[PDB]
């Protein structure tokens, strides 16, 4: 019931961030929004007297038909003095892991009245008809790094009740999310979780459900076959050239052998026994681990996608180049390739959040300004991470297809 | 007396750190000092100044100037000190409203609220960093010492806290009258409605009692502007807009800085007058800032520029915006990596137009360029009518979804029709995805030496045709381009390429159809005449075969 001195780090001041433009539809579901919010305290209006702003706009949750309030708060994020949530190196290993989201009690703290003129945002208006319909709050608010360090204290105290009833269950806390693992039957876990949504209520109503897949790494595999084309050889020999700057035994000499002469790419080439042997102990080699590969949390991680058609696309996660710390497929609207993106991002966010407890950095295989006209359209997530946009197509598209 | 409300202050601060000003009065003519003593009476008698004492610090400068034409002194406070010290606002208007943006309405009457300007209190506080001296006669008495209680004309913060405050004061009566719009724009009320003309002019006299409530005095029915209103350099009309008259200069020895200023002229007619070209005219500002230097122009922008001139010839207008209607925008392709659209809802009446150019860039395609002009109009509509229109474009269905399929990024554009108006965006080749069986394969290599510029190009195949080039003044990155431009030149209409050029897959990857480099145009050239092309890539300096045989050839 009173509030924790806040401040920003030194010589730095508040965000000064271009409110974008939004549809009709989604300014009157943020009028509507916001106006309750004013009746409720949790926001006020304000004068000419304050110069910050923060973009905010309006999505439609996962699984829901109502509009949502997203305030885009990752320059403020990046302002605000840090707080000083060891990440449970556990949650990553259990069998399933569930979703809650807890952001609505942010509401019910208040924010320190210095700090409240930094959470500035605008309800733009349709052909700058009106200055915008201008807010800051007076509560903790949604997607502010500072909410679940400020709440912290008090979400501790609420959830040790069931943390002793059950010390099997990993709870773990990112911006307004509450993610619950543990290693039970999927029946058994949605009933114990069920349990726990008796809290909130007491002290909202869906979940995410996630499964560690099989492979942190996914291995890079060689065809099978029984007669090889000069098409065939030529392709392996690049992507064991490829694959020679993660491994350190990768041969190919045995393999060019063959490729000795002047001859047409469709051409069946008999593998000699030097090469097949050549090969052979390549697929055993990239059935280990890379040497050399760890986790620096001082370090950003950094996320390629790339886009393999009809609707698949790869990703790795890394912080050194050929250190791939996770790697994956995401596969499965089948004409939008822009809301495939961005769901990708979102779902490799989220294994992101559980594994190593922060957001990678994005190369995005897309036009900055097609990504940026569209991806608010089908973002579902409270957290929005960081993106850079690659305008070369890479070769490596091929080695993890 | 009857008790008119009183305006809320807006507390105002200076920036951190920072104090006010302290800027000297400088020497003024006995002429001027009288009349800055008798302006400055009577406003003081209306309560916008008062006079204050000695214990405050703070000084900024006054000036007098004679208003031209006229025998009156005007006072001019410069607070271009004060300024660099106030604090910063949220400051007014973030873009400006689109005429094409206004809804069909049937009346709308314009209100003169200048008298409210020094009708708004400034913050008490803050006064005291307005203080200003009128200097005595002869310097022999002390300088009559003056603080603003109003918003002062010029200083920083009077913009905002004055539309701020008639915000609030608007209010109560928007939401009372919800068949009422209101737009401000600096001294401006423009009041808009649907109502016939005599329910409009009854509302338009309740806001005029409504404002005198804070006692906001207005023009009354005789004395109010009438249409066409000038806003912005548009021209506003009942039931159309157009730009104002786009003058031209006309020299024959043009300069840098003016040539900057009239292609912000023909942008500036652009969004209403169709066909408008700055192309030409634009490459001649190519890094070159001096601002007073003369170049002539070629033979064909004076042939784009013969109709720029020509195309101002006739007034064309815009409508305004009908909510219940769709919203149509059409795009053409003009050729040169030019764009032009028209956003319209009922055919050959349009609510405005305009242009996109390519980005730059090395290479580049006509589908690509079209998504781009796609995207900057649906974020123009967005901000303009609060959606996206319905696109009608001149690319095939069947093109269009080959594109977006086969295309190593991304990319989408929004609900779109195809409409049949040549040029047609189409893609121009389409390499394989597997080796052609029966056709002739082709080893490629360049190579170039790094001191003397000297190189070689050339291939090598499966049926034991061959050939090298020697090449002066070149690269190595020049040398792989040419190598595959030989080996499409030499072939039959199908071909099987080898290159181990990561340079020239990485272009040939992005589909150019044209580009600022004469050798990647005419390997585009070669592209579309082949019916099937396959390029595969190799490692280089692995002993592949063919690459290893042509690799010795060009390197040595
Ligand atoms: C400068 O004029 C502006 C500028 C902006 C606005 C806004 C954003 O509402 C209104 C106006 C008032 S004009 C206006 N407002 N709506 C329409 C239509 N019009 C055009 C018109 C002109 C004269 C008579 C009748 C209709
Ligand atoms: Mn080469
Ligand atoms: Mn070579």
């Amino acid at each position: 019931i009173e509030t924790v001195p806040v401040k920003l780090k030194p010589g730095m001041d508040g965000p000064k961030v271009k409110q974008w433009p939004l549809t009709e539809e989604k300014i009157k579901a943020l009028v509507e929004i916001c106006t309750e919010m004013e009746k409720e305290g949790k926001i006020s209006k304000i004068g000419p007297e304050n110069p910050y702003n923060t973009p905010v706009f309006a999505i439609k949750k996962k699984d829901s038909t109502k509009w949502r309030k997203l305030v885009d708060f990752r320059e403020l994020n990046k302002r605000t003095q840090d707080f000083w949530i060891p990440h449970p190196a556990g949650l990553k290993k259990k069998k399933s892991v569930t979703v809650l989201d807890v952001g609505d009690a942010y509401f019910s703290v208040p924010l320190d009245e210095d700090f409240r003129k930094y959470t500035a945002f605008t309800i733009p208006s349709i052909n700058n008809e009106t200055p915008g319909i201008r807010y800051q709050y007076n509560v903790l608010p949604q997607g502010w790094k500072g909410s679940p360090a400020i709440f912290q204290s008090s979400m501790t105290k609420i959830l040790e009740p069931f943390k002793k009833q059950n010390p099997d269950i990993v709870i773990y806390q990112y911006m307004d999310d509450l993610y619950v693992g543990s290693d039970l039957e999927i029946g058994q876990h949605r009933t114990k979780i069920e349990e726990l949504r008796q809290h909130l209520l007491r002290w909202l109503w869906m979940g995410y459900e996630l499964h560690p897949d099989k492979w942190t790494v996914q291995p890079i595999v060689l065809p099978e076959k029984d007669s090889w084309t000069v098409n065939d050889i030529q392709k392996l020999v690049g992507k064991l050239n490829w694959a020679s700057q993660i491994y350190p035994g990768i041969k190919v000499r045995q393999l060019s052998k063959l490729l000795r002469g002047t001859k047409a790419l469709t051409e069946v080439i008999p593998l000699t026994e030097e090469a097949e042997l050549e090969l052979a102990e390549n697929r055993e080699i990239l059935k280990e681990p890379v040497h050399g590969v760890y986790y620096d949390p001082s370090k950003d991680l950094i996320a390629e996608i790339q886009k393999q058609g009809q609707g698949q696309w790869t990703y790795q996660i890394y912080q050194e180049p050929f250190k791939n710390l996770k790697t994956g497929k995401y596969a499965r609207a089948h004409t939008n390739d822009v809301k495939q993106l961005t769901e990708a991002v979102q779902k490799i966010t989220t294994e992101s959040i559980v594994i190593w407890g922060k957001t990678p950095k994005f190369k995005l295989p897309i036009q900055k300004e097609t990504w940026e006209t569209w991806w608010t359209e089908y973002w579902q997530a409270t957290w929005i991470p960081e993106w850079e946009f690659v305008n070369t197509p890479p070769l490596v598209k091929l080695w993890y297809q | 007396m009857v008790p008119i409300s009183p305006i809320e202050t807006v507390p105002v601060k200076l920036k951190p750190g920072m104090d006010g000003p302290k800027v000297k009065q400088w020497p003024l003519t006995e002429e001027k000092i009288k009349a800055l003593v008798e302006i400055c009476t009577e406003m003081e008698k209306e309560g916008k100044i008062s006079k204050i004492g000695p214990e405050n610090p703070y000084n900024t400068p006054v000036f007098a100037i004679k208003k031209k034409d006229s025998t009156k002194w005007r006072k001019l406070v410069d607070f271009r000190e004060l300024n660099k010290r106030t604090q910063d606002f949220w400051e007014v208007q973030l873009g400006i409203p689109h005429p094409a943006g206004l809804k069909k309405k049937k009346s709308v009457t314009v209100l003169d609220v200048g008298d409210a300007y020094f009708s708004v209190p400034l913050d008490e506080d803050f006064r005291k960093y307005t203080a200003f001296t009128i200097p005595s006669i002869n310097n022999e008495t002390p300088g009559i010492r003056y603080q603003y209680n109003v918003l002062p004309q010029g200083w920083k913060g009077s913009p905002a806290i004055f539309q701020s405050s008639m915000t609030k004061i608007l209010e109560p009566f928007k939401k009372q009258n919800p068949d009422i719009v209101i737009y401000q724009y600096m001294d401006d009320l423009y009041v808009g409605s649907d109502l016939e003309i005599g329910q409009h002019r009854t509302k338009i006299e309740e806001l005029r009692q409504h404002l005198l409530r804070w006692g906001l005095t207005t023009p009354d029915k005789k004395h109010q502007k009438e249409p066409p209103f000038l806003w912005m350099g548009y021209e506003l009309h009942p039931d159309k807009w157009t730009v104002q008259p786009i003058v031209l200069p006309e020299k024959d020895s043009w300069t840098v800085n003016d040539i900057q200023k009239l292609v912000g002229k023909l942008n500036w007619a652009s969004q209403i007058y169709p066909g408008i070209k700055v192309r030409q005219l634009s490459k001649l500002l190519r890094g070159t800032k001096a601002l007073t230097e003369v170049i002539p122009l070629t033979e064909e922008a004076e042939l784009e520029l013969a109709e720029n001139r020509e195309i101002l010839k006739e007034p064309v207008h815009g409508v305004y915006y009908d909510p219940s209607k769709d919203l149509i925008a059409e795009i053409q392709k003009q050729g040169q990596g030019q764009w032009t659209y028209q956003i319209y809802q009922e055919p050959f009446k349009n609510l405005k137009t305009g242009k996109y150019a390519r980005m730059r860039g090395a290479h580049t395609n006509d589908v690509k360029q079209l998504t781009e002009a796609v995207q900057k109009i649906t974020t123009e509509s967005i901000v303009i009518w609060g959606k996206t229109p319905k696109f009608k474009l001149p690319i095939q269905k069947e093109t269009w979804e080959t594109w977006w399929t086969e295309y190593w990024q991304a990319t989408w554009i929004p609900e779109w029709e195809f409409v049949n108006t040549p040029p047609l965006v189409k893609l121009w080749y389409q390499l394989e995805k597997e080796p052609i069986v029966g056709a002739e394969t082709f080893y490629v290599d360049g190579a170039a030496n790094r001191e003397t510029k000297l190189g070689k190009a050339g291939y090598v195949t499966n049926k034991g045709r061959q050939k090298v080039v020697p090449l002066t003044n070149t690269t190595n990155q020049k040398t792989e381009l040419q190598a595959i431009y030989l080996a499409l030149q030499d072939s039959g209409l199908e071909v099987n390429i080898v290159t181990d050029s990561q340079y020239a897959l990485g272009i040939i990857q992005a589909q150019p159809d044209k580009s600022e480099s004469e050798l990647v145009n005419q390997i585009i050239e070669q592209l579309i005449k082949k019916e099937k092309v396959y390029l595969a890539w190799v490692p280089a300096h692995k002993g592949i075969g063919g690459n290893e045989q042509v690799d010795k050839l060009v390197s040595a």
